């Protein structure tokens, strides 16, 4: 073998797919090869958690967390958070389980028996990274694909099955949405929504017509941002202030990547809505919010409230932290201020007893998904972020040319007027 | 013909698996690429139409 | 609190400063 | 639980899902082969 | 206040921006081997 | 050449390793006593002295397995296998805690045969000694632990039980009863080991990334990078390293000098003038009264069970809550 | 007790508890059933203690 | 052939073998 | 009166800092 | 020499004292406005109502604290993840008593502090050097992160954040020991390794190269690489306490066979863990 | 190489062989004084065996035994 | 009960490995 060794590439073993840099066609099926490992799992853990599941107690409490992404889109689910059959889950599993086998093959097949770089077989498939025009419409091709994604999530929330609506009346229930938001003005108070308590930044949408629409105009976006992506050239200055090689476009979605996982970590442990309680269990707000509900209907049995910083009525003791946190289950004894008295008085309907119970029992011995999620997930985001300063320093460098050392009889700072 | 189903899968595990095995080495080393060429694709083929042949068996 | 804590602390601040310029400063005047 | 005429694999899916680990110690059993060449 | 909530608001723009635009302005040569 | 020539050529022949003069009590007592250590784990318990369930016999995890102190009872002898209290009785002497004696002596021995390892070492290849006079501080911190804060104390139950959550035990019994974390010199110990920590990371990151393109680093590119983003920087390398090796250690020596002040119970535990405050109206509220408040709940909830040799009986009326 | 002091609490013992003058002399504890108990006494370790005082025979009877 | 190094490692493996086979011994016991 | 000494003492780490930066003699 | 080719000259320069750079341009200011709100609420500032119960707790010079048991106190239990802008507040006065200091002290300080990272990359980069400095200061930079920011997420407000102050730092540790066991956690344990063996390393490098100079480059590589990384496993093992994944739990293990429980160390940790946290919970 | 295989070979097993019955056939309880499972209490010995006196522990613990 | 597959799976890989490694 040639190529395969540290002389011939300068890179040591442990920095072995560093040599896969201009070797197109063995990048390309290294990366096909990735993604059917990434399937791979994802269908092997459907069936697992399929395997094992347990139709008497709750998702969260059976501990299974790709059953509850499936179960939020409506699929084998039923009023109240109940299954219905497995089924379903078992199919998604056996057809990603299918895919990963595909993908697996021609990545194989790129990675030996094809060819090694493109640009010798063809001239659409060889790309070298300095080409900026080709990176763009690759981009642009790609993001048309997510775009397709994303209209096909909005397709199935309106025509095939919808999504399990925790807000429907009498616990959640899967609905079919069928009156989309597209105003631009909320789009542009959910944007600019203060990340901070007050308001919530993106993770503050509490309804699904609010994501249905949401996911329709990035579609819309997403395609017409890859077609302009491929019908046009990056302006001067764009091609003045970026750097233009494979390590910079890595560094690039290494940042981006990180900004989602942190954004996802959010979303997974404070929203209720996406991710529905029923399946997910309580959020940390949740749990505390059941916890004082029921010690309050215990002691309205045998025979506390308060007011808040802005003075409307809120429960009482530590929990006060949650005072703005809005439910399902809570909802309906809500006032113009406050919860009110009276409303919890004689109000509460059985279901809402019954779920505030079984909240305070689950508060996130017992580890609820949202905790795996949310702690897996800022792991993986910070590492990233750590991993997008390292390869974008690289990338800066190298482009400068100064990365494999300071030179010994040119350098820079023995040169420089002394401060002092 | 649920017996019958099962003993397809199995075979069909049985397959994927020779697959697993073969693949890496013929596509690596085309050394014998005469029958080793047929041998893989063949077997691409075969587990292609098993299962499209376990999709309706299913039901 | 202790009427000595003021002057502990004055003297532990003030003690070794002096000793510490002292030295620098017949160090700097010599060459 | 499997679909009841699956249920016979039940085992094999049992050890699908650490599956992937094995593909990374795997790499350090290729460059073992080839002596961290 | 107003005033405050005002400065605040502005200077924040107006860093913003001038990181912004600093590091849009062709500073990848500002290295020493360029 | 008489038998000593020959004897001290024997020793300092090379081989895989350096014995020396020092291996004669290194390798024996450092031998001793991490076998003792092995064999308390592994078999004897402290179902008598403490009365808990230390080893593996029992059933105990490698993070709760521990070489348990001696009884309270036994003041501080040495519980020598020979003694008054073993008799030459080894089960007796294994119920009764001797192993930790066994394993805390070989233990210092060990110690004190490896700083004189490193000083012959250094005569022999013809090197300033800094390891030796860097390795003091770690002796003074086992000598001041293991030894000095025991011996102030009224047995040698309240030494540090070797093991993992022992030693947790023991981090806990000084904050609740010392309230270490408020002295001074426990301070300037962990200003040291975390400036030490510091001074490690940041010198390997500067050398890896001044490397020249090929001593082997741009020192003028270092001084100029710190000077003009932090303010200050090391103009010379004999100070930087003797810095490096500075640091640590006086961190050490701080924290063994706090060690024997709390061994003694000379212990700054209270600040007088928050207390006489805080006597004169209760509105007043800092977080040292409160660190104050939880020290009290920590030695109430813990002594019953930790000095269960004083049978100690707090009913649930005394025992500090927070209502 | 040498064991009951601080490392900055200055200046002679006197100026702690401040300076000894009378003994008030035995002191001895009965409850309503008039059985005689007695205080369990601080040992060197707590700077606080709880308030127990017991039946000579080992029930806590008051506190 | 008694070395030193073969006193050594003997010093060091036969009393770590004997624990081993102890500890594993303790792993099934119920 | 404490709080003078305390602030005192601060005030002189800050006026060493300055001293420090900006007057340190040119390393060569 | 356009304006603003003076003016990017001028930041991006290597003849200033310090260098600016323009991540130096967010790092300045934000850091300025920390030091100096930390500098007025330490030495005088109200009493702040921690817990949110219209009691209030007091950590400033003037009202009586010294620098061991000073501090800047959390903002108030009410205010929970709510920004508090002192243009949003209530009352000057209200705006001090809910604890806003010390939001307007940790978000100035956390925005420096990432901008200092980017600016040590920066000046690494326009003095020609591998510029991964900035990779080895993140550790510290996740830690901070860890504390102040990821923390009070997880627990949904900003008072438990932990104080800016030496005493209130200790009794913020004993609260999270109490309440999560943080010691017998693993990703604290390879923390303490870090630090410890950081040190070690530090004093034996220094050691060896003072007494000497009376792949080696591996050598400054593993020293500058163990404490990081290290530093890194332990942020991440807070932050994931921070949503109550807590960490090893071996109470109750060891029962006798007629039923009995005998007691192992890990039940007297768990004790003292029950003093610090029942006098920790005001009520119930 | 290969000689020194057949005397590991003999004797290895043989003592981890020798630790394990040092262990199951409860010789390890008696060398050790480590209590029994059962041995911890009677059906009613609930109270701990704490020595108490320095000088005659052995004959205390014998007691307690 | 499950080793079987686990271990038939560990011998998958290296054999694979391994014929490679025979060419
Ligand atoms: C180009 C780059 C640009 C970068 C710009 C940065 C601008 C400022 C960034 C601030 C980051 C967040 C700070 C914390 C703010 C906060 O209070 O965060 C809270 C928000 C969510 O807010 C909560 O949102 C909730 C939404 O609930 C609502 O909606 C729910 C839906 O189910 C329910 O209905 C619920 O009942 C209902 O009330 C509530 O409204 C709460 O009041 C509200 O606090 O979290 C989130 O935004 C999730 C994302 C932030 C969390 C983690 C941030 C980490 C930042 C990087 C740190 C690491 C850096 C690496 C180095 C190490
Ligand atoms: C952690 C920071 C980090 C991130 C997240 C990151 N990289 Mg790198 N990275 C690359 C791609 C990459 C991609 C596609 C990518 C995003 O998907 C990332 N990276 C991301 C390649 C281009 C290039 C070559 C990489 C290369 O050739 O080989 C990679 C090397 C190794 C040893 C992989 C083994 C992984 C470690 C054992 C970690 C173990 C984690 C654990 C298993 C998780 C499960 C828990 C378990 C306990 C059960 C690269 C490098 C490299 C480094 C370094 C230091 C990094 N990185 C760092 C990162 C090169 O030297 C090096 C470099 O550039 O030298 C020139
Ligand atoms: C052990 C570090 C390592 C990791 C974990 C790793 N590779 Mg490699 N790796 C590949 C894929 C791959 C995938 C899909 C993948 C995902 O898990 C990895 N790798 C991962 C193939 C495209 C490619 C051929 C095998 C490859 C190599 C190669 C090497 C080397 C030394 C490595 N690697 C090393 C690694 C080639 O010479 C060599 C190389 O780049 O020479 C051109
Ligand atoms: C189905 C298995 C498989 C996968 C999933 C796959 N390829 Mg191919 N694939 C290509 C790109 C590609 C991309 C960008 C991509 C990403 O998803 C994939 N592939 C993926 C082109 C570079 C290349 C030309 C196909 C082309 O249309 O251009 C190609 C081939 C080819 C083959 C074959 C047999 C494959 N493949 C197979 C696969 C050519 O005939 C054929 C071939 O050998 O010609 C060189
Ligand atoms: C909005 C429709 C659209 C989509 C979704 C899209 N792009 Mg662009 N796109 C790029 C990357 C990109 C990525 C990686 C990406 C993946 O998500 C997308 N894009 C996606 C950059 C390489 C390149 C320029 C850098 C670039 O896109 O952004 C950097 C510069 C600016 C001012 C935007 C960020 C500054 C402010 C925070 C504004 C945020 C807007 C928000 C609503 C509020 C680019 C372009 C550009 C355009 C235009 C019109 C677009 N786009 C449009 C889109 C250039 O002028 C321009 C162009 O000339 O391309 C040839
Ligand atoms: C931090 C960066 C990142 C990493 C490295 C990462 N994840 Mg995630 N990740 C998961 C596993 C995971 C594993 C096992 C794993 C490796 O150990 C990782 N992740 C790793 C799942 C538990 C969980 C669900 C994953 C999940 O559901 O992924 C599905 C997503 C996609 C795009 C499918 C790809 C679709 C095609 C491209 C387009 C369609 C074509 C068209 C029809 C024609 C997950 C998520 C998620 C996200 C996000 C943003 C991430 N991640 C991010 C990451 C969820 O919101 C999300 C989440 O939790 O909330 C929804
Ligand atoms: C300056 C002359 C002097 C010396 C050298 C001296 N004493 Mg005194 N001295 C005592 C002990 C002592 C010891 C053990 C000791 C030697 O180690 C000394 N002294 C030495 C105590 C018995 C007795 C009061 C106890 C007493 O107050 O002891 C001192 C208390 C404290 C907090 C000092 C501890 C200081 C830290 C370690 C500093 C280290 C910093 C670090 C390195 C960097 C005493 C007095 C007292 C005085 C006076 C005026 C002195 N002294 C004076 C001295 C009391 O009022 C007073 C007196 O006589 O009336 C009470
Ligand atoms: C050896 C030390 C080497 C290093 C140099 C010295 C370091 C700094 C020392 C500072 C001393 C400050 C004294 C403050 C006194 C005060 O506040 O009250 C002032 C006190 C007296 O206090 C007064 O006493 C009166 C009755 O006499 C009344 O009670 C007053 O109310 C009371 O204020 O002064 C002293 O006690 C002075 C003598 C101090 C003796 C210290 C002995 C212990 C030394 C231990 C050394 C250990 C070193 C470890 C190193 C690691
Ligand atoms: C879809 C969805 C579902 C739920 C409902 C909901 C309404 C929330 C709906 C959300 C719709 C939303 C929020 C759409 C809006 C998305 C927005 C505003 C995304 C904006 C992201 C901002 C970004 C990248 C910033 C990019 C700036 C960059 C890179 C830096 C650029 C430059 C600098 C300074 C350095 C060098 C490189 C360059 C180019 C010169
Ligand atoms: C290493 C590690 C990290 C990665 C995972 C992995 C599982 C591999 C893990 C390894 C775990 C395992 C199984 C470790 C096994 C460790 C053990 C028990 C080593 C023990 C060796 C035993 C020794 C010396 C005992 C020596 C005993 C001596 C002298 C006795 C001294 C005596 C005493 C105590 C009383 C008086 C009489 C006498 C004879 C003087
Ligand atoms: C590697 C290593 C680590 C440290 C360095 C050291 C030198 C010590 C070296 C030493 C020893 C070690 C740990 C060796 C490890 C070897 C191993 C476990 C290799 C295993 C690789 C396993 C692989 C591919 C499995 C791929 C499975 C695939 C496709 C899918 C299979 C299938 C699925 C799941 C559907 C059903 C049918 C079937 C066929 C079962
Ligand atoms: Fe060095």
């Amino acid at each position: 073998a040639a190529g395969y060794d540290r002389a011939t590439t300068g890179y040591g073993w442990w920095a072995g797919n560093a040599r896969l840099t201009d070797l197109s066609g063995q990048l390309t099926g290294a990366h096909i090869a990735h993604a059917g490992m990434i399937t791979f799992w994802a269908g092997a853990m459907t069936l697992f958690e399929v395997s094992h599941f347990i139709p008497e107690k709750p998702m969260y409490e059976q501990g299974s967390i790709l059953l509850a992404h499936l179960a939020a889109e409506g699929f084998g689910v039923g009023p109240g958070g109940e299954v219905i059959s497995t089924y379903p889950y078992f199919v998604i599993g056996a057809i990603h389980l299918i895919a990963s086998a595909v993908l697996g093959f021609g990545g194989l097949y790129h990675t030996f028996r094809g060819p090694a770089k493109f640009e010798d077989y063809s001239d659409w498939w060889g790309y070298d990274w300095e080409d900026k025009e080709k990176m763009m419409q690759i981009l642009g091709i790609h993001l048309i694909f997510l775009g397709i994604g994303a209209l096909a999530f909005a397709a199935k929330a309106m025509f095939f099955g919808g999504l399990y609506d925790p807000w429907a009346p009498g616990g959640g229930n899967v609905r079919l949405i069928t009156n989309p938001t597209w105003n631009l003005g909320t789009f542009l108070g959910y944007i600019t929504r203060s990340p901070w308590g007050e308001g919530g930044w993106i993770v503050s949408v509490n309804n699904l017509e609010d994501v249905v629409g949401g996911h329709l105009l990035v579609g819309v976006h997403y395609i017409f941002g890859g077609v302009f992506h491929i019908l046009v050239k990056p302006w001067g200055w764009v091609r003045r202030a970026y750097v233009w090689s494979g390590e910079a476009y890595l560094s690039y979605s290494l940042g981006a990547l990180y900004m989602c996982g942190m954004i996802a970590v959010g979303y997974v442990w404070f929203n209720n809505t996406v991710y529905p309680s029923e399946f997910y269990g309580p959020t940390a707000a949740e749990a505390s919010q059941a916890q004082a509900m029921t010690f309050l209907i215990r002691d309205q049995r045998l025979g506390y409230l308060m007011r808040s910083p802005s003075g409307e009525i809120i429960f009482g003791g530590e929990t006060m932290r949650f005072w703005d946190f809005r439910g399902p289950w809570l909802e309906p004894l809500r006032g113009p201020n406050g919860l009110d008295l009276n409303k919890l008085r004689n109000d509460i309907q059985p279901w809402q007893a019954r779920r505030a119970a079984e909240y305070m029992t689950h508060a996130p011995n017992y580890v609820s998904p949202r905790s795996w999620l949310s702690t897996s997930h800022f792991c993986l985001a910070f590492f990233f972020f750590v991993g997008h300063i390292w390869h974008s320093g690289r990338a800066r460098a190298a482009a400068a040319g100064f990365e494999k050392g300071i030179e010994r009889k040119t350098e820079y700072a023995l040169s420089l007027p002394d401060i002092d | 013909m649920s017996v019958l189903f099962q003993l397809l899968i199995a075979a069909f595990v049985a397959l994927s698996f020779a697959m697993i095995i073969g693949v890496p080495v013929v596509f690596s080393t085309g050394d014998a690429s005469d029958d080793a060429n047929k041998l893989i694709w063949g077997g691409a083929a075969a587990w292609v139409v098993l299962l499209f042949v376990a999709a309706l068996a299913s039901i | 609190v202790n009427d000595l804590g003021a002057i502990a602390t004055a003297l532990f601040v003030f003690i070794p400063c002096v000793f510490l310029i002292l030295l620098y400063a017949q160090t700097a005047s010599r060459g | 639980k499997l679909p009841e005429a699956f249920s016979v694999f039940s085992p094999i899916v049992d050890v699908m899902p650490v599956i992937p680990l094995f593909f990374l110690a795997l790499a350090f059993v290729w460059q073992a082969a080839v002596g961290f060449k | 206040m107003a005033i405050l909530k005002f400065v605040t608001y502005a200077w924040i723009i107006f860093v913003i921006s001038l990181f912004f635009f600093g590091f849009i302005s062709s500073d990848t040569t500002r290295n020493p081997k360029a | 050449r008489g038998w000593f020539d020959v004897l001290d050529d024997w020793l300092k022949r090379d081989r895989f390793v350096f014995i020396g003069w020092s291996g004669i009590l290194l390798f024996p007592c450092a031998f001793l006593s991490i076998g003792g250590w092995f064999t308390g784990t592994t078999f004897v318990t402290s179902w008598y002295t403490h009365g808990l369930a230390s080893s593996y016999l029992e059933g105990a995890n490698f993070l709760t397995v521990a070489v348990s102190t001696p009884a309270d009872s036994l003041g501080h002898s040495l519980l020598l296998l020979w003694g008054p209290e073993a008799q030459g009785d080894f089960t007796r002497w294994c119920q009764l805690g001797g192993l930790w004696n066994f394993t805390t002596l070989h233990g210092v021995f060990g110690l004190i045969g490896f700083m004189l390892r490193q000083f012959e070492i250094a005569r022999l290849v013809g090197v300033r000694p800094y390891n030796a006079v860097a390795f003091s501080g770690p002796i003074a911190v086992y000598v001041s632990v293991f030894l000095m804060y025991p011996l102030g104390q009224s047995s040698w139950f309240f030494a540090p039980s070797w093991g993992v959550t022992s030693i947790f035990r023991f981090l806990l019994f000084a904050q609740g009863f010392h309230n270490l974390t408020l002295n001074p010199f426990h301070m300037m110990g962990v200003a040291g080991i975390l400036g030490g920590a510091l001074l490690c990371a940041i010198h390997g990151a500067t050398v890896e990334n001044t490397l020249f393109e090929d001593e082997t680093y741009s020192m003028v590119t270092a001084n100029r990078f710190w000077s003009q983003i932090f303010g200050i920087a090391f103009s010379n390398k004999r100070w930087l390293h003797f810095f490096m090796l500075f640091v640590p250690v006086t961190g050490l020596w701080a924290s063994a000098i706090g060690l024997v002040g709390i061994a003694l119970n000379m212990r700054a535990y209270d600040f007088v003038s928050q207390e006489i405050r805080a006597a004169e109206d209760p509105e007043f509220e800092t977080f040292y009264t409160k660190n104050i408040l939880l020290n009290e709940g920590l030695r109430a909830w813990m002594a019953p069970q930790d000095q269960i040799h004083e049978n100690f009986i707090f009913p649930e009326e005394v025992l500090p809550r927070g209502n | 007790s040498p064991a009951k002091g601080g490392l900055f609490r200055t200046g002679a013992m006197n100026s702690g508890d401040g300076i000894a003058r009378a003994w008030e002399g035995h002191p001895t504890f009965t409850d309503s059933e008039g059985r005689e108990l007695f205080v369990r006494r601080m040992p060197n370790f707590f700077e606080t203690f709880p308030v127990v005082l017991t039946d000579k025979d080992g029930v806590v009877r008051a506190d | 052939i008694y070395t030193v190094r073969w006193l050594a490692v003997h010093t060091l493996g036969v009393p770590l073998v004997w624990f081993l086979g102890a500890i594993a011994s303790m792993q099934f016991i119920n | 009166m404490d709080v003078i000494a305390y602030v005192f003492i601060l005030a002189c780490i800050i006026g060493l800092f300055f001293f420090a930066v900006f007057f340190r003699e040119k390393p060569t | 020499a356009s304006a603003w080719e003076r003016f990017c000259s001028f930041i991006t320069s290597t003849n200033n004292r310090l260098y600016i750079g323009w991540f130096g341009v967010l790092m300045i200011p934000t850091l300025l406005t920390a030091v100096t709100c930390f500098v007025i609420a330490f030495i005088g500032a109200p009493p702040v109502d921690i817990d949110g119960i219209r009691e209030p707790v007091a950590g400033s010079l003037l009202y009586g604290n010294n620098i061991i048991t000073g501090a800047v106190v959390p903002s108030s239990n009410a205010i929970g993840l709510h920004l508090y802008p002192i243009w949003e507040a209530a009352s000057l006065d209200e705006w001090l008593y809910n604890g806003g200091p010390y939001q307007l002290i940790i978000f100035h300080y956390m925005i420096g502090c990432i901008c200092y990272l980017g600016r040590q990359w920066e000046y690494s980069y326009r003095l020609g050097m591998r510029p991964w400095i900035c990779v080895a200061y993140s550790a510290p930079l996740a830690a901070t992160y860890s504390v102040f920011l990821i923390y009070p997420l997880g627990q949904g407000s900003f008072s438990d954040g932990m104080p800016l102050g030496i005493s209130g730092t200790f009794n913020f540790m004993f609260v999270f020991q109490a309440e999560h066991n943080i010691l017998m956690h693993p990703f604290h344990m390879f923390g303490v390794a870090g630090v410890l063996g950081g040190s070690l390393f530090a004093a034996m490098h220094g050691s060896l190269v003072s007494s000497t100079l009376v792949n080696s480059r591996s050598l400054h590589f593993f020293l500058g690489a163990w404490p990081v990384v290290c530093i890194w496993l332990t942020a991440m093992g807070i932050s994931t306490m921070a949503f109550n994944l807590n960490g090893f739990n071996f109470n109750h293990s060891i029962v006798d066979s007629q039923g009995n429980v005998v007691n192992t160390w890990a039940d007297v940790l768990n004790r003292a863990n029950l003093g610090f946290e029942v006098m920790h919970e005001r009520n119930a | 190489s290969i000689r020194y295989w057949i005397i590991h070979t003999i004797t290895v097993p043989m003592l981890f062989l020798a630790g394990w019955l040092f262990v199951s056939t409860g010789l390890a309880y008696d060398v050790f004084g480590t209590p029994r499972p059962n041995e911890y209490f009677d059906q009613a010995r609930q109270g701990l065996p704490l020595v108490t006196d320095r000088y005659e522990g052995k004959q205390q613990i014998d007691e307690f035994t | 009960l499950q080793l079987t597959m686990l271990g038939a799976v560990v011998i998958a890989g290296p054999i694979v490995v391994l014929l490679v490694a025979l060419r």
